[PDB]
RNA sequence: CGAUGUCGGCUCGUCGCAUCCUGGGGCUGAAGAAGGUCCCAAGGGUUGGGCUGUUCGCCCAUUAAAGCGGCACGCGAGCUG
RNA sequence: GAAUGCCGGCAUGAGUAACGAUAAAGAGGGUGAGAAUCCCUCUCGCCGUAAGCCCAAGGGUUCCUACGCAAUGGUCGUCAGCGUAGGGUUAGGCGGGACCUAAGGUGAAGCCGAAAGGCGUAGCCGAAGGGCAGCCGGUUAAUAUUCCGGCCCUUCCCGCAGGUGCGAUGGGGGGACGCUCUAGGCUAGGGGGACCGGAGCCAUGGACGAGCCCGGCCAGAAGCGCAGGGUGGGAGGUAGGCAAAUCCGCCUCCCAACAAGCUCUGCGUGGUGGGGAAGCCCGGGUGACAACCCCCCGAAGCCAGGGAGCCAAGAAAAGCCUCUAAGCACAACCUGCGGGAACCCGUACCGCAAACCGACACAGGUGGGCGGGUGCAAGAGCACUCAGGCGCGCGGGAGAACCCUCGCCAAGGAACUCUGCAAGUUGGCCCCGUAACUUCGGGAGAAGGGGUGCUCCCUGGGGUGAUGAGCCCCGGGGAGCCGCAGUGAACAGGCUCUGGCGACUGUUUACCAAAAACACAGCUCUCUGCGAACUCGUAAGAGGAGGUAUAGGGAGCGACGCUUGCCCGGUGCCGGAAGGUCAAGGGGAGGGGUGCAAGCCCCGAACCGAAGCCCCGGUGAACGGCGGCCGUAACUAUAACGGUCCUAAGGUAGCGAAAUUCCUUGUCGGGUAAGUUCCGACCUGCACGAAAAGCGUAACGACCGGAGCGCUGUCUCGGCGAGGGACCCGGUGAAAUUGAACUGGCCGUGAAGAUGCGGCCUACCCGUGGCAGGACGAAAAGACCCCGUGGAGCUUUACUGCAGCC
RNA sequence: GAGCUAGCCCUGGCCAGGGUGAAGCUGGGGUGAGACCCAGUGGAGGCCCGAACCGGUGGGGGAUGCAAACCCCUCGGAUGA
RNA sequence: GCGGGGUGGAGCAGCCUGGUAGCUCGUCGGGCUCAUAACCCGAAGGUCGUCGGUUCAAAUCCGGCCCCCGCAACCA
RNA sequence: CCGAGGGUAGGGCCCGUGACUGGGGCGAAGUCGUAACAAGGUAGCUGUACCGGAAGGUGCGGCUGGA
RNA sequence: UGGGAGAGGGUGGUGGAAUUCCCGGAGUAGCGGUGAAAUGCGCAGAUACCGGGAGGAACGCCGAUGGCGAAGGCAGCCACCUGGUCCACCCGUGACGCUGAGGCGCGAAAGCGUGGGGAGCAAACCGGAUUAGAUACCCGGGUAGUCCACGCCCUAAACG
């Protein structure tokens, strides 16, 4: 769900938090966490290259398992679900009867105690990672390799999925999280199921303080500015566009096609996005 | 007010000093010129 | 143009008279009172407010009257701004 | 002889301004050639969340003592942060290094770049973060956790004893973490005492007193007591922690679990060692065999890795413990005791300032800790004051104008003015009470009122104790007293009604703009399938992101409410395997040059030939755009209606003389005695209008309008008073400016505004305080305007290139 | 050249005192069960008032200054972007 | 001050490229209808804002005069 | 002490009036169209929504008081 | 106690027909639409036909004048959870009843908020015709919406 406040201050009117039903511990696992680099938006030449960032609270990263292929065979209970701030979904802790201790991105619906394993024998249930291949058609998946052993690279943003809609060959059809219909190989692994905290986008910030806490700085726009910063800058008191509107480097920004056309991955993509 | 001269130790020999001179084409060719002329020091003055 | 600060206000005046008032006259379609119009006259006087940056103007309450112009559209090494 | 020339020297302004916070001085004594200024004493004032004390930057001998006064010191100087000389800084435990890592830097491997060089996992470097052993007093002119004294401790080496599978740069544990709130128990600190110790004191009317005044502790190993922190024990299995592992992790089983035990800190006590006031004598000595006790207040500090709640989810690595690997187990390690060993650098002094940054002994700037007492609700606020430190390095007079800062003012009360600008008013706390409207929070401190001191009596609850006394903290009810006045001093909202703009808290033009501008949550469009798009880079490599479409880039709009109409002909972007054009290249009808020829060489049409453009569609929260004329209703007027021209389509809702309206102070209504402003309306909107968003909107605003109440020196209209200056005397002594000057008025004249020319008028020679009309006064080679085939920023469907992309 | 200034990165530190009283929790009422209402408890917030601290709104002064941006009075923020 | 306009009664072609004025509505006569509108069949009406010129010839080309909308009026 | 009442400040209800504005009623022979009553020439009515000079039209569902 | 009929309600699942779109194949000169036509679509290969895929919505025949519910309303099939109701038996309780101002709950469509979904249909809107006009009727397009979840709205020719 979503908490709300009462209006007892400006911001606190339109505030929404996380309920954070799920969550069953709330320190992370000292071994599994490593200290997160805070760039700025800063290349190693120490120039912004991504605009407006900086600031945010501190983090620890936690190291996620995108591999799961790593233990086959070897089942884990759900320990706990815990918060991650460097990402949307939350993550769960698993005991491998390994003994081994690692995260995943937990699924919706994923429950405490329960078991999960990985491997191309294991049950259709949520929380299970296996090549796509074994997986019926029709059933909702994600945390989707793109390519074998490459780790998992699609549907980890929170509430997301794909799911599988046919086989061709050593292919399967996936319509990703955007609409976009895509050949991904069958040997690629997947989890079944959608990922959790699906409530996330029904936040509403509230306040320009906690868009600063997230680590995200003023975006000041194109319009406000000078000629010399922007396409947009200058003129007599406000101006409308005056031009196809424009980047601060001076592309166009409104339908401007910008994947390379002669990519090598476009022979796997039978149809673009959705809405 | 405050001005533009806050005095640092550190600062001042990791900017002007003779190592961060030496690591650097332009710093050695301030040696060198500083050399040239004659200067009775090549290199600001620091108590360290 | 190797600079003569530029509106209006305020302060401080001073001058002209083509005179707003006050004093003196002629004519009147001047009964009286009150006006009209011209002549002589610059000694003194010529209010307080509402609006506007305003000068000007309109308005309110008065007044003997609420003059008009010059002085770098008087006056920023006097003030304002 | 001129270049606002250059370097220098010396003038003028001028004995002029000034002499750097308005915290403030006076006298006596002394030193000396010389004293407002140095030393001493007494008296006065100033700071005291500092203007006192400690530490860190930075400075670098400025520190202490002797001897000096040319210069430095805004005056003086015998003095000094000045001159000369001598002296002065003492560490295993404090800080840094011989330890650890953070960003970052560097960089074996490796990658990239014409050269120079760029990058880069590990490793290395890198601290005000982690880690680590010293507290109290005494001593010097000057150093002290450093020397000395007392009591403690650490590491290394060697030895002895005991014990154990010892052994690491490898494994694991631990180190190891936020914000807000907060418990228990302590301590730092502080208040009181009729208790204890102490020189003395009795004044001027009273007091020989349960009088006054002073002081009543600090450090401390083991052990012990109190308060806390950390921590389960055993067994079996084991495939995970890149080897091993009895460790750690995972599963099972027995035992106990706000315990206890083990452990580690804090506080208390503690052998011992210290200190020890006023006052009075000369820093010292006495006090003094000083006493060293009880009660209360009590931290933001300590126990601390305590606890609870929350979301934005809160370093690393070593020390340390455990596990084992080679190895080695006459070794090695652990524990206890003993002896030996323990290095390098800093240590003076200034440190909110006269020694640091500001050219100055400059009203500015400068991080951390301590910062006492009383009262005022609290407090680091305010007033006074302790300790401590100062009176700010020119003074003495006078008692003008005028200036500044300040105080009061009859009657009036905004009549001032662009504007109540400024200054009044209000002002803390407790109680009563509090409207429209609203997003139900608010608007609220709304507004508006009442109370407030002191004394006596009665009484309720809490803390500490003991359940009592005492001390301490909340109160309540009677009855009185005094003054003009009881938050009696200081600190401490004026209020309301109504518009515009922006939702809000925020942000900005350092040094003329804080705003309506920027930002902002939120809304929409668009790009992006991940070796993402995009960005920086020649590249490698980075950011994006150790993220993955509920994500990331770009754009516009800007909480929220109700909404966002019509036009796709032009430009943009998107789609379109047709057609059209289209370069290199392919092709080679057909010519050409040369040669005796084979041959060599050259030109060359049709036709095949990408993107781009053309062409066919789509597309508005893409760039943008959203008509004209003529006629018509049974009074008139107007025109629901019609005619016609043109368009890609002719502006919808809602707004409207507006931050927009030229005519314009439109017209009408409101408010005023009077209203170019204001509010409400109307609508021929010169020239609103729907995300360069339209219309509203509670709350918010050092924003900009209009009005009213309150109260006023704003004003009628000024007056008086205070201090700092101005003035005078002693001291020191600038400045811009300056062709030279023996530098008057009028009316003329003159390059058209004359001290300088003409005519006339006036005028003894030289100053001082004042005022500003002139010297087209000063300052700045006008920033407006033009000129230069001068320059720079910026734009684009100007030209021509380049990157980038195709 | 980033010892000024702008942004970001790492590691530390700072914010007297007072005020308002969200969610939650507890009890009670309520209902078939609920919503929900009441009281206490609680201590949220780019909440309120106000020092330090960070500012720089209006006025006055200063203008060869104490100062090449200062001084006085007033005023903004002060648990947070 | 610079640009485009004036032509049957209304609104527009024709001008540029000289000879020949045309379109929709309106109007007039006739039809359909009980009647009116719509509809159907026919017709009338400009002498091209004016004066001046060029020409064999002027709506048309050139000049002035009258009017009608529009764009402009900036530096202080 | 209470106290008529005077005064200050803030509320509540009612009444009159107000530029302008909104529809309503009415009114012998106005303009535009023709929605409804005959299947009224698209059966009507309807709740709601959107739109349009106007009656109205259209969508969605309902009713027959229509076929 | 024993039994029965039923589109009564909620949840989860699931089946085939049709439409649209996409991909392949085959094939060519029109298709579509009307009163007639035009817009539209089609040599850039449409329509018509065959195979493949995706998605949404509604459930043909059974089906009835039928059934259930208090009403609004409810229709493929399966399972689960749940309401009403009729009959028999003649077993129990002993008037425990009827109605019901307030209150509370339910309440077609349209509409509103947040998030999904979106094939067909279709307000608004565009275009083509008709017409004196045609902001309509007819035709070709087409956005909300129609569908799902949660929360509002609380109306009706909510009628027998
Ligand atoms: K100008
Ligand atoms: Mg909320
Ligand atoms: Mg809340
Ligand atoms: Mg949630
Ligand atoms: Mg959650
Ligand atoms: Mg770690
Ligand atoms: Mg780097
Ligand atoms: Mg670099
Ligand atoms: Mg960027
Ligand atoms: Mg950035
Ligand atoms: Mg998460
Ligand atoms: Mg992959
Ligand atoms: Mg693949
Ligand atoms: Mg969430
Ligand atoms: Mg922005
Ligand atoms: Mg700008
Ligand atoms: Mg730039
Ligand atoms: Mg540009
Ligand atoms: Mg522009
Ligand atoms: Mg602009
Ligand atoms: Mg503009
Ligand atoms: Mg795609
Ligand atoms: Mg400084
Ligand atoms: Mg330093
Ligand atoms: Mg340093
Ligand atoms: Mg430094
Ligand atoms: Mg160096
Ligand atoms: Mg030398
Ligand atoms: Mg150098
Ligand atoms: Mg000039
Ligand atoms: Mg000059
Ligand atoms: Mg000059
Ligand atoms: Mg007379
Ligand atoms: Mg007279
Ligand atoms: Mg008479
Ligand atoms: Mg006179
Ligand atoms: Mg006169
Ligand atoms: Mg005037
Ligand atoms: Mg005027
Ligand atoms: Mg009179
Ligand atoms: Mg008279
Ligand atoms: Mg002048
Ligand atoms: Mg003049
Ligand atoms: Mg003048
Ligand atoms: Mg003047
Ligand atoms: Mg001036
Ligand atoms: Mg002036
Ligand atoms: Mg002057
Ligand atoms: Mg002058
Ligand atoms: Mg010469
Ligand atoms: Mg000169
Ligand atoms: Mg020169
Ligand atoms: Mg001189
Ligand atoms: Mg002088
Ligand atoms: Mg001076
Ligand atoms: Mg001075
Ligand atoms: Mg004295
Ligand atoms: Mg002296
Ligand atoms: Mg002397
Ligand atoms: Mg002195
Ligand atoms: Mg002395
Ligand atoms: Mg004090
Ligand atoms: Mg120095
Ligand atoms: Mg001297
Ligand atoms: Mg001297
Ligand atoms: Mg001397
Ligand atoms: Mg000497
Ligand atoms: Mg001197
Ligand atoms: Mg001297
Ligand atoms: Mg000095
Ligand atoms: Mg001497
Ligand atoms: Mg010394
Ligand atoms: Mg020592
Ligand atoms: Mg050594
Ligand atoms: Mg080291
Ligand atoms: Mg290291
Ligand atoms: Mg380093
Ligand atoms: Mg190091
Ligand atoms: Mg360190
Ligand atoms: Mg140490
Ligand atoms: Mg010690
Ligand atoms: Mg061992
Ligand atoms: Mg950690
Ligand atoms: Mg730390
Ligand atoms: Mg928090
Ligand atoms: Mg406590
Ligand atoms: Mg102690
Ligand atoms: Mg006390
Ligand atoms: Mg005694
Ligand atoms: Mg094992
Ligand atoms: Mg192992
Ligand atoms: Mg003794
Ligand atoms: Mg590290
Ligand atoms: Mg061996
Ligand atoms: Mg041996
Ligand atoms: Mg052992
Ligand atoms: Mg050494
Ligand atoms: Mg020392
Ligand atoms: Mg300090
Ligand atoms: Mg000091
Ligand atoms: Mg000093
Ligand atoms: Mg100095
Ligand atoms: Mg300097
Ligand atoms: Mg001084
Ligand atoms: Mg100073
Ligand atoms: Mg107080
Ligand atoms: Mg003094
Ligand atoms: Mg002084
Ligand atoms: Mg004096
Ligand atoms: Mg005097
Ligand atoms: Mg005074
Ligand atoms: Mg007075
Ligand atoms: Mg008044
Ligand atoms: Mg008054
Ligand atoms: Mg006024
Ligand atoms: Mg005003
Ligand atoms: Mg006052
Ligand atoms: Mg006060
Ligand atoms: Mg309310
Ligand atoms: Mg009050
Ligand atoms: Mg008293
Ligand atoms: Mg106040
Ligand atoms: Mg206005
Ligand atoms: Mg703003
Ligand atoms: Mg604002
Ligand atoms: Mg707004
Ligand atoms: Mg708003
Ligand atoms: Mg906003
Ligand atoms: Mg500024
Ligand atoms: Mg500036
Ligand atoms: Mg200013
Ligand atoms: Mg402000
Ligand atoms: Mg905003
Ligand atoms: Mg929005
Ligand atoms: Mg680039
Ligand atoms: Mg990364
Ligand atoms: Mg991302
Ligand atoms: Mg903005
Ligand atoms: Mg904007
Ligand atoms: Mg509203
Ligand atoms: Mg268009
Ligand atoms: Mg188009
Ligand atoms: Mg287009
Ligand atoms: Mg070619
Ligand atoms: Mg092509
Ligand atoms: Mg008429
Ligand atoms: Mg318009
Ligand atoms: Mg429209
Ligand atoms: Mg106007
Ligand atoms: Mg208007
Ligand atoms: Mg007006
Ligand atoms: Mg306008
Ligand atoms: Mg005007
Ligand atoms: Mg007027
Ligand atoms: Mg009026
Ligand atoms: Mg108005
Ligand atoms: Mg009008
Ligand atoms: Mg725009
Ligand atoms: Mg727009
Ligand atoms: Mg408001
Ligand atoms: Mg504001
Ligand atoms: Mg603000
Ligand atoms: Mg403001
Ligand atoms: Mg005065
Ligand atoms: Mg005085
Ligand atoms: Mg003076
Ligand atoms: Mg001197
Ligand atoms: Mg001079
Ligand atoms: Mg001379
Ligand atoms: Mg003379
Ligand atoms: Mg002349
Ligand atoms: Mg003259
Ligand atoms: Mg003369
Ligand atoms: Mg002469
Ligand atoms: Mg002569
Ligand atoms: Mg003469
Ligand atoms: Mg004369
Ligand atoms: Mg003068
Ligand atoms: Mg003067
Ligand atoms: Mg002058
Ligand atoms: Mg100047
Ligand atoms: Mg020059
Ligand atoms: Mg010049
Ligand atoms: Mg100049
Ligand atoms: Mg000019
Ligand atoms: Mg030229
Ligand atoms: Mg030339
Ligand atoms: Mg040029
Ligand atoms: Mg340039
Ligand atoms: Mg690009
Ligand atoms: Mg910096
Ligand atoms: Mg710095
Ligand atoms: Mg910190
Ligand atoms: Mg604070
Ligand atoms: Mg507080
Ligand atoms: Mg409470
Ligand atoms: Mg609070
Ligand atoms: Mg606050
Ligand atoms: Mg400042
Ligand atoms: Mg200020
Ligand atoms: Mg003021
Ligand atoms: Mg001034
Ligand atoms: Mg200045
Ligand atoms: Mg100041
Ligand atoms: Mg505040
Ligand atoms: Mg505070
Ligand atoms: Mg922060
Ligand atoms: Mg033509
Ligand atoms: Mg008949
Ligand atoms: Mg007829
Ligand atoms: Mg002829
Ligand atoms: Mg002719
Ligand atoms: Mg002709
Ligand atoms: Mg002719
Ligand atoms: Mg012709
Ligand atoms: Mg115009
Ligand atoms: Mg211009
Ligand atoms: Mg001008
Ligand atoms: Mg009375
Ligand atoms: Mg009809
Ligand atoms: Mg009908
Ligand atoms: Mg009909
Ligand atoms: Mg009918
Ligand atoms: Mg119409
Ligand atoms: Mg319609
Ligand atoms: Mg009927
Ligand atoms: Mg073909
Ligand atoms: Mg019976
Ligand atoms: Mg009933
Ligand atoms: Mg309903
Ligand atoms: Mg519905
Ligand atoms: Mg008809
Ligand atoms: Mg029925």
């Amino acid at each position: 769900a979503v908490k709300k406040f009462k209006p007892y201050t400006p911001s606190r009117r339109f505030m929404t938090v996380a309920d954070f039903s799920e969550i069953t511990k709330t320190e992370p696992e000292k071994s599994l966490v490593k200290p997160l680099k805070k760039t700025g938006g800063r290349n190693n030449q120490g120039r912004i290259t991504v605009r407006f960032r900086g600031g945010g609270h501190k983090r620890l990263y936690r190291i996620i398992d995108f591999k799961r292929w790593d233990k086959v065979g070897i089942p884990a209970k759900v320990a706990a679900i815990e918060y991650d701030p460097n990402r949307s979904a939350r993550i769960a802790l698993l005991h491998y009867v390994d003994g081994e201790k690692r995260y995943i991105i937990a699924p919706d619906g994923l429950q405490v105690g329960q078991q999960v394993v990985a491997g191309p024998d294991a049950p259709i249930q949520v929380g299970n990672a296996l090549p796509l291949r074994f997986i019926p058609v029709g059933t909702v998946v994600h945390a989707v390799e793109l390519e074998p052993k490459k780790g998992a690279k699609l549907a980890r943003a929170a509430g997301t999925s794909a799911q599988i809609q046919g086989r061709e060959g050593d292919y399967v059809i996936l319509r990703l999280p955007s609409g976009e219909l895509r050949k991904v190989h069958g040997e690629c692994y997947a989890t079944v199921g959608a990922v959790g905290n699906a409530d996330h986008k029904n936040i509403v910030l509230g306040k320009a303080g906690r868009s600063r806490w997230l680590g995200r700085r003023p975006h000041v726009r194109g319009a406000a500015m000078n000629p010399v910063d922007h396409p947009h800058g200058g003129g007599e008191g406000r101006a409308p566009r005056g031009r196809p509107p424009a980047s601060p480097w001076g592309w166009q920004t409104k339908g401007l096609k910008t994947r390379k056309r002669r990519k090598p991955s476009s022979r796997f993509i039978i149809a673009r996005r959705k809405k | 007010m405050k001005r533009t001269w806050q005095p640092n130790r550190r600062k001042r020999a990791k900017t002007h000093g003779f190592r961060a001179r030496m690591r650097t084409p332009g710093g050695r060719k301030v040696l060198k010129r500083r050399r040239q002329k004659g200067r009775w020091r090549l290199t600001p003055a620091v108590r360290k």
